[PDB]
Protein backbone atom coordinates (compact mmCIF):
# COMPACT_ATOMS: atom_id res chain seq x y z
CA UNK A 1 0.00 0.00 0.00
CA UNK A 2 1.64 4.01 -0.80
CA UNK A 3 -0.57 6.82 0.31
CA UNK A 4 0.20 10.14 0.04
CA UNK A 5 1.95 11.41 3.83
CA UNK A 6 -0.08 15.05 3.17
CA UNK A 7 -3.38 14.82 1.55
CA UNK A 8 -4.19 11.91 3.43
CA UNK A 9 -6.88 11.12 1.12
CA UNK A 10 -8.62 7.05 0.65
CA UNK A 11 -8.16 5.65 -1.74
CA UNK A 12 -5.27 7.41 -2.82
CA UNK A 13 -4.91 8.69 -6.52
CA UNK A 14 -1.40 7.65 -8.16
CA UNK A 15 -0.11 8.25 -11.88
CA UNK A 16 3.19 6.43 -12.40
CA UNK A 17 6.21 8.46 -14.62
CA UNK A 18 7.42 6.18 -15.99
CA UNK A 19 9.91 7.62 -18.44
CA UNK A 20 11.38 9.57 -15.22
CA UNK A 21 11.04 6.25 -13.03
CA UNK A 22 8.86 7.81 -10.67
CA UNK A 23 5.72 7.39 -8.64
CA UNK A 24 3.88 11.25 -8.00
CA UNK A 25 0.68 12.00 -6.35
CA UNK A 26 -1.78 13.61 -8.85
CA UNK A 27 -2.79 16.20 -5.93
CA UNK A 28 -0.18 17.69 -4.67
CA UNK A 29 2.88 16.88 -7.14
CA UNK A 30 4.52 15.10 -4.67
CA UNK A 31 6.99 12.26 -5.49
CA UNK A 32 6.82 9.13 -3.55
CA UNK A 33 8.93 6.69 -5.18
CA UNK A 34 11.54 6.79 -7.41
CA UNK A 35 14.02 4.23 -9.59
CA UNK B 1 -3.02 39.92 -3.77
CA UNK B 2 -1.46 39.47 0.00
CA UNK B 3 -0.02 36.46 2.13
CA UNK B 4 -2.21 36.50 5.68
CA UNK B 5 -0.61 34.93 8.50
CA UNK B 6 -3.09 33.71 10.95
CA UNK B 7 -4.00 32.35 14.66
CA UNK B 8 -6.92 30.74 15.26
CA UNK B 9 -8.78 29.90 18.80
CA UNK B 10 -12.27 30.33 20.46
CA UNK B 11 -13.93 31.42 23.70
CA UNK B 12 -17.46 30.91 25.78
CA UNK B 13 -19.25 34.02 25.94
CA UNK B 14 -19.10 33.74 30.32
CA UNK B 15 -15.19 35.07 29.89
CA UNK B 16 -16.17 37.89 26.68
CA UNK B 17 -16.21 40.86 29.14
CA UNK B 18 -13.11 39.70 30.89
CA UNK B 19 -11.38 39.27 27.76
CA UNK B 20 -12.00 42.92 26.52
CA UNK B 21 -10.52 44.31 29.43
CA UNK B 22 -7.67 42.22 29.16
CA UNK B 23 -7.35 43.17 25.57
CA UNK B 24 -7.34 46.42 26.32
CA UNK B 25 -4.89 46.37 29.19
CA UNK B 26 -2.43 45.12 26.80
CA UNK B 27 -3.03 47.70 23.18
CA UNK B 28 -3.64 50.18 24.80
CA UNK B 29 -6.77 50.93 22.63
CA UNK B 30 -10.77 50.58 22.81
CA UNK B 31 -12.62 48.11 21.05
CA UNK B 32 -14.88 49.23 17.76
CA UNK B 33 -17.68 47.56 16.50
CA UNK B 34 -18.21 46.25 12.83
CA UNK B 35 -20.26 44.10 10.70
CA UNK B 36 -20.60 42.44 7.17
CA UNK B 37 -22.18 40.19 4.64
CA UNK B 38 -20.47 37.52 2.94
CA UNK B 39 -22.19 35.73 -0.16
CA UNK B 40 -20.58 32.69 -1.42
CA UNK B 41 -20.03 31.62 -5.11
CA UNK B 42 -19.54 28.77 -6.98
CA UNK B 43 -19.51 28.13 -10.56
CA UNK B 44 -22.43 27.27 -12.63
CA UNK B 45 -22.75 23.15 -12.50
CA UNK B 46 -25.07 23.35 -15.86
CA UNK B 47 -21.91 24.54 -18.07
CA UNK B 48 -19.74 21.93 -18.60
CA UNK B 49 -16.00 23.12 -18.17
CA UNK B 50 -14.13 20.83 -19.94
CA UNK B 51 -11.13 23.24 -20.31
CA UNK B 52 -9.97 21.70 -17.05
CA UNK B 53 -6.52 20.17 -17.84
CA UNK B 54 -7.68 16.96 -16.72
CA UNK B 55 -4.28 15.36 -17.87
CA UNK B 56 -2.05 17.81 -16.22
CA UNK B 57 -4.06 19.62 -13.44
CA UNK B 58 -3.18 23.46 -14.83
CA UNK B 59 -5.79 24.43 -12.13
CA UNK B 60 -9.20 23.66 -10.20
CA UNK B 61 -12.53 24.86 -9.58
CA UNK B 62 -12.93 27.50 -6.70
CA UNK B 63 -15.39 29.63 -5.40
CA UNK B 64 -15.83 33.31 -4.93
CA UNK B 65 -16.58 35.57 -1.84
CA UNK B 66 -18.57 39.01 -2.27
CA UNK B 67 -18.28 40.97 0.75
CA UNK B 68 -20.05 43.99 1.94
CA UNK B 69 -20.87 46.15 5.32
CA UNK B 70 -24.16 46.62 5.95
CA UNK B 71 -25.66 49.72 8.73
CA UNK B 72 -26.65 48.75 11.92
CA UNK B 73 -30.26 50.06 11.49
CA UNK B 74 -30.87 46.69 9.86
CA UNK B 75 -29.39 44.92 12.76
CA UNK B 76 -31.05 46.63 16.02
CA UNK B 77 -34.83 45.71 16.91
CA UNK B 78 -37.33 48.18 18.38
CA UNK B 79 -36.08 47.38 22.15
CA UNK B 80 -31.84 48.57 21.63
CA UNK B 81 -32.05 51.86 19.86
CA UNK B 82 -31.88 53.24 24.25
CA UNK B 83 -28.41 51.59 24.59
CA UNK B 84 -25.53 53.73 22.65
CA UNK B 85 -23.45 51.88 19.36
CA UNK B 86 -21.11 50.05 21.13
CA UNK B 87 -19.65 46.70 22.19
CA UNK B 88 -21.79 45.79 24.79
CA UNK B 89 -24.92 45.23 22.50
CA UNK B 90 -23.11 42.24 21.38
CA UNK B 91 -23.86 40.60 24.82
CA UNK B 92 -27.78 40.84 23.87
CA UNK B 93 -26.69 38.75 20.36
CA UNK B 94 -27.16 35.12 21.87
CA UNK B 95 -29.88 34.13 20.18
CA UNK B 96 -30.43 32.56 16.92
CA UNK B 97 -32.98 35.25 15.98
CA UNK B 98 -31.55 38.20 14.32
CA UNK B 99 -33.23 41.69 12.80
CA UNK B 100 -32.06 40.65 9.28
CA UNK B 101 -33.85 37.77 7.22
CA UNK B 102 -34.00 36.35 4.20
CA UNK B 103 -35.92 38.69 2.22
CA UNK B 104 -33.86 42.17 3.24
CA UNK B 105 -30.63 39.92 2.16
CA UNK B 106 -32.46 39.10 -1.64
CA UNK B 107 -33.77 43.00 -1.67
CA UNK B 108 -29.51 43.67 -1.54
CA UNK B 109 -28.94 41.59 -4.06
CA UNK B 110 -18.54 45.03 -2.39
CA UNK B 111 -15.45 43.09 -2.25
CA UNK B 112 -14.57 40.24 -4.69
CA UNK B 113 -11.90 37.79 -2.96
CA UNK B 114 -10.70 33.90 -3.80
CA UNK B 115 -8.17 31.86 -1.75
CA UNK B 116 -6.30 28.86 -1.70
CA UNK B 117 -5.16 26.27 0.53
CA UNK B 118 -2.56 27.17 2.76
CA UNK B 119 0.79 25.94 2.52
CA UNK B 120 2.03 22.66 2.85
CA UNK B 121 4.27 20.94 5.17
CA UNK B 122 4.65 20.48 8.49
CA UNK B 123 7.55 23.22 9.57
CA UNK B 124 4.65 26.31 9.32
CA UNK B 125 4.23 27.48 12.73
CA UNK B 126 1.21 30.04 11.22
CA UNK B 127 -1.23 29.58 8.92
CA UNK B 128 0.00 31.06 5.46
CA UNK B 129 -2.67 31.78 3.10
CA UNK B 130 -2.85 33.67 0.10
CA UNK B 131 -5.28 35.34 -1.19
CA UNK B 132 -6.05 37.62 -4.54
CA UNK B 133 -8.96 40.25 -4.40
CA UNK B 134 -10.34 42.83 -6.28
CA UNK B 135 -12.70 45.88 -5.32
CA UNK B 136 -16.01 46.96 -7.73
CA UNK B 137 -16.98 50.48 -7.67
CA UNK B 138 -20.36 50.38 -9.28
CA UNK B 139 -21.85 49.84 -12.27
CA UNK B 140 -24.90 50.15 -15.14
CA UNK B 141 -26.92 48.86 -18.01
CA UNK B 142 -30.08 47.33 -18.08
CA UNK B 143 -29.39 44.96 -15.64
CA UNK B 144 -27.24 46.06 -13.13
CA UNK B 145 -27.41 43.63 -10.32
CA UNK B 146 -24.42 41.79 -8.19
CA UNK B 147 -26.82 38.31 -8.97
CA UNK B 148 -26.94 39.25 -12.62
CA UNK B 149 -22.77 40.29 -12.79
CA UNK B 150 -22.26 36.73 -11.33
CA UNK B 151 -23.94 35.04 -13.77
CA UNK B 152 -22.67 36.92 -16.84
CA UNK B 153 -19.24 35.72 -15.27
CA UNK B 154 -20.76 32.23 -14.65
CA UNK B 155 -21.14 31.80 -11.21
CA UNK B 156 -24.05 31.15 -9.35
CA UNK B 157 -25.03 32.20 -5.60
CA UNK B 158 -24.55 29.21 -3.34
CA UNK B 159 -24.88 30.59 0.34
CA UNK B 160 -24.58 33.41 2.48
CA UNK B 161 -23.58 34.61 6.47
CA UNK B 162 -23.57 37.22 8.40
CA UNK B 163 -20.65 38.36 11.06
CA UNK B 164 -20.68 40.68 13.60
CA UNK B 165 -17.57 41.23 15.98
CA UNK B 166 -15.20 43.75 17.80
CA UNK B 167 -11.48 44.44 15.93
CA UNK B 168 -8.61 45.30 18.04
CA UNK B 169 -5.56 47.24 16.46
CA UNK B 170 -2.00 46.94 18.17
CA UNK B 171 1.10 47.39 16.59
CA UNK B 172 3.04 46.47 13.61
CA UNK B 173 -0.60 46.08 11.79
CA UNK B 174 -1.88 42.94 13.69
CA UNK B 175 -5.83 42.27 13.88
CA UNK B 176 -7.09 40.73 16.20
CA UNK B 177 -10.60 39.61 15.57
CA UNK B 178 -13.73 38.80 17.86
CA UNK B 179 -16.47 37.22 16.02
CA UNK B 180 -19.96 35.74 15.92
CA UNK B 181 -21.35 34.35 12.50
CA UNK B 182 -25.25 34.08 11.75
CA UNK B 183 -25.90 31.61 8.61
CA UNK B 184 -29.09 32.53 6.87
CA UNK B 185 -32.22 30.79 5.04
CA UNK B 186 -35.45 31.61 3.94
CA UNK B 187 -36.01 28.34 6.04
CA UNK B 188 -34.82 30.88 9.28
CA UNK B 189 -31.58 32.16 10.72
CA UNK B 190 -28.98 29.77 13.08
CA UNK B 191 -25.75 30.54 14.99
CA UNK B 192 -23.45 28.33 14.27
CA UNK B 193 -20.97 29.80 16.87
CA UNK B 194 -23.32 28.80 19.17
CA UNK B 195 -22.79 30.25 22.90
CA UNK B 196 -19.46 31.34 22.42
CA UNK B 197 -17.21 33.57 19.86
CA UNK B 198 -14.55 32.80 17.46
CA UNK B 199 -10.93 34.57 17.81
CA UNK B 200 -8.36 35.19 15.03
CA UNK B 201 -5.24 36.83 14.75
CA UNK B 202 -3.81 37.88 11.92
CA UNK B 203 -1.32 40.09 9.85
CA UNK B 204 -0.86 40.71 6.05
CA UNK B 205 2.17 40.50 3.64
CA UNK B 206 1.80 42.36 0.35
CA UNK B 207 4.59 40.79 -1.32
CA UNK B 208 5.50 37.15 -0.61
CA UNK B 209 9.33 37.16 -2.14
CA UNK B 210 10.18 39.35 0.91
CA UNK B 211 11.14 36.87 3.41
CA UNK B 212 12.59 39.51 6.12
CA UNK B 213 9.20 40.85 6.55
CA UNK B 214 7.56 37.25 6.71
CA UNK B 215 9.82 36.23 9.31
CA UNK B 216 9.38 39.39 11.65
CA UNK B 217 5.77 38.96 11.11
CA UNK B 218 5.85 35.05 12.14
CA UNK B 219 7.44 36.39 14.75
CA UNK B 220 5.28 39.03 16.26
CA UNK B 221 2.15 36.33 15.96
CA UNK B 222 4.30 34.08 18.21
CA UNK B 223 5.34 36.77 20.80
CA UNK B 224 1.54 37.76 21.02
CA UNK B 225 0.55 33.82 21.44
CA UNK B 226 3.09 33.71 23.87
CA UNK B 227 1.55 36.64 26.28
CA UNK B 228 -2.07 35.39 26.27
CA UNK B 229 -0.53 31.19 27.45
CA UNK B 230 -2.56 30.76 29.98
CA UNK B 231 -6.27 32.41 29.25
CA UNK B 232 -6.86 31.63 25.86
CA UNK B 233 -4.60 28.46 23.32
CA UNK B 234 -4.29 30.03 19.55
CA UNK B 235 -3.62 27.09 17.69
CA UNK B 236 -3.06 26.65 13.80
CA UNK B 237 -6.86 25.21 12.36
CA UNK B 238 -6.24 22.34 10.18
CA UNK B 239 -5.11 22.88 6.80
CA UNK B 240 -7.55 20.57 5.20
CA UNK B 241 -9.92 22.28 7.00
CA UNK B 242 -9.32 26.04 4.87
CA UNK B 243 -9.77 24.70 1.20
CA UNK B 244 -12.05 25.96 -0.61
CA UNK B 245 -12.51 24.16 -3.56
CA UNK B 246 -15.62 23.10 -6.08
CA UNK B 247 -14.17 19.33 -6.05
CA UNK B 248 -14.53 19.02 -1.97
CA UNK B 249 -17.20 19.95 0.27
CA UNK B 250 -16.31 21.63 4.09
CA UNK B 251 -16.72 25.13 5.48
CA UNK B 252 -14.54 25.99 8.11
CA UNK B 253 -17.31 27.81 10.54
CA UNK C 1 47.87 -18.15 5.92
CA UNK C 2 46.24 -19.51 9.53
CA UNK C 3 43.42 -17.16 9.41
CA UNK C 4 42.35 -16.48 6.17
CA UNK C 5 43.92 -19.24 3.28
CA UNK C 6 44.02 -22.81 4.87
CA UNK C 7 44.74 -25.78 2.62
CA UNK C 8 41.50 -27.51 3.80
CA UNK C 9 38.92 -25.17 2.52
CA UNK C 10 40.12 -25.38 -0.59
CA UNK C 11 37.78 -28.54 -0.60
CA UNK C 12 34.11 -27.87 -0.68
CA UNK C 13 31.76 -29.25 2.08
CA UNK C 14 29.01 -27.06 1.93
CA UNK C 15 27.43 -24.60 -1.07
CA UNK C 16 26.31 -20.78 -0.31
CA UNK C 17 23.49 -19.83 -1.86
CA UNK C 18 22.95 -16.81 -2.96
CA UNK C 19 20.39 -14.10 -2.64
CA UNK C 20 17.63 -14.10 -5.82
CA UNK C 21 19.16 -10.19 -6.23
CA UNK C 22 21.94 -12.08 -7.17
CA UNK C 23 19.38 -14.29 -9.76
CA UNK C 24 16.79 -12.19 -10.63
CA UNK C 25 13.11 -13.92 -11.84
CA UNK C 26 12.28 -11.85 -14.94
CA UNK C 27 8.12 -12.01 -14.58
CA UNK C 28 5.74 -11.22 -17.47
CA UNK C 29 2.56 -11.75 -15.98
CA UNK C 30 1.56 -12.99 -12.58
CA UNK C 31 1.82 -16.54 -13.63
CA UNK C 32 4.41 -16.23 -15.99
CA UNK C 33 8.00 -16.64 -14.11
CA UNK C 34 11.15 -16.87 -16.05
CA UNK C 35 13.64 -18.12 -13.53
CA UNK C 36 17.24 -17.20 -14.19
CA UNK C 37 20.22 -19.98 -15.16
CA UNK C 38 22.10 -19.87 -11.88
CA UNK C 39 18.56 -21.14 -10.17
CA UNK C 40 18.19 -24.08 -12.41
CA UNK C 41 22.06 -25.38 -11.71
CA UNK C 42 21.47 -24.69 -7.86
CA UNK C 43 18.17 -27.20 -8.34
CA UNK C 44 20.11 -29.31 -10.02
CA UNK C 45 22.72 -29.55 -7.75
CA UNK C 46 20.22 -30.14 -4.90
CA UNK C 47 18.28 -32.94 -6.41
CA UNK C 48 21.75 -34.77 -7.40
CA UNK C 49 22.38 -34.24 -3.61
CA UNK C 50 19.36 -35.98 -2.28
CA UNK C 51 19.37 -38.57 -4.89
CA UNK C 52 23.25 -39.05 -3.64
CA UNK C 53 22.00 -39.27 0.03
CA UNK C 54 19.04 -41.47 -0.53
CA UNK C 55 21.45 -43.97 -2.42
CA UNK C 56 23.76 -43.32 0.26
CA UNK D 1 26.21 44.73 -55.94
CA UNK D 2 28.64 42.73 -57.97
CA UNK D 3 30.59 39.87 -56.97
CA UNK D 4 34.26 40.21 -57.90
CA UNK D 5 34.51 36.59 -58.77
CA UNK D 6 32.38 34.52 -61.17
CA UNK D 7 30.72 31.19 -59.87
CA UNK D 8 30.40 27.83 -61.27
CA UNK D 9 26.80 27.33 -61.85
CA UNK D 10 24.38 24.52 -63.22
CA UNK D 11 22.00 21.35 -62.19
CA UNK D 12 23.21 18.06 -60.76
CA UNK D 13 21.35 15.30 -59.33
CA UNK D 14 21.44 14.49 -55.67
CA UNK D 15 20.14 12.07 -53.33
CA UNK D 16 18.63 12.02 -50.31
CA UNK D 17 19.93 9.64 -47.45
CA UNK D 18 18.10 7.48 -44.75
CA UNK D 19 19.82 9.42 -41.68
CA UNK D 20 17.57 11.85 -40.27
CA UNK D 21 18.12 14.28 -37.22
CA UNK D 22 14.94 13.71 -35.50
CA UNK D 23 15.72 9.69 -35.55
CA UNK D 24 19.27 10.59 -33.83
CA UNK D 25 18.07 13.08 -30.92
CA UNK D 26 18.04 12.08 -27.89
CA UNK D 27 18.12 13.53 -24.06
CA UNK D 28 17.83 12.12 -21.06
CA UNK D 29 17.45 13.70 -17.04
CA UNK D 30 16.42 10.57 -15.22
CA UNK D 31 14.03 7.17 -16.00
CA UNK D 32 13.84 3.59 -16.15
CA UNK D 33 16.26 1.32 -14.57
CA UNK D 34 17.82 -2.33 -15.23
CA UNK D 35 16.33 -5.26 -12.88
CA UNK D 36 19.90 -6.36 -12.34
CA UNK D 37 22.67 -4.07 -12.49
CA UNK D 38 20.06 -1.27 -11.64
CA UNK D 39 21.59 1.01 -14.30
CA UNK D 40 20.30 3.18 -16.88
CA UNK D 41 18.76 1.00 -19.60
CA UNK D 42 20.00 0.77 -23.16
CA UNK D 43 18.18 2.06 -26.39
CA UNK D 44 16.99 5.96 -27.62
CA UNK D 45 13.57 4.04 -28.75
CA UNK D 46 13.64 2.93 -24.45
CA UNK D 47 14.50 6.59 -23.13
CA UNK D 48 18.15 5.01 -21.75
CA UNK D 49 21.90 6.43 -21.34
Amino acid sequence: VLTCPECKVYPPKIVERFSEGDVVCALCGLVLSDK
Amino acid sequence: MVQQLSLFGSIGDDGYDLLISTLTTISGNPPLLYNSLCTVWKPNPSYDVENVNSRNQLVEPNRIKLSKEVPFSYLIDETMMDKPLNFRILKSFTNDKIPLNYAMTRNILWSLQISDIPAAGNNRSVSMQTIAETIILSSAGKNSSVSSLMNGLGYVFEFQYLTIGVKFFMKHGLILELQKIWQIEEAGNSQITSGGFLLKAYINVSRGTDIDRINYTETALMNLKKELQGYIELSVPDRQSMDSRVAHGNILI
Amino acid sequence: NEVFSRPEWMILTCLPVPPPPVRPSISFNESQRGEDDLTFKLADILKANISLETLE
Amino acid sequence: KKLMAQIFFGPTYYQRLRHMVDDKIHARARGPMQVLTRQPVEGRSRDGG
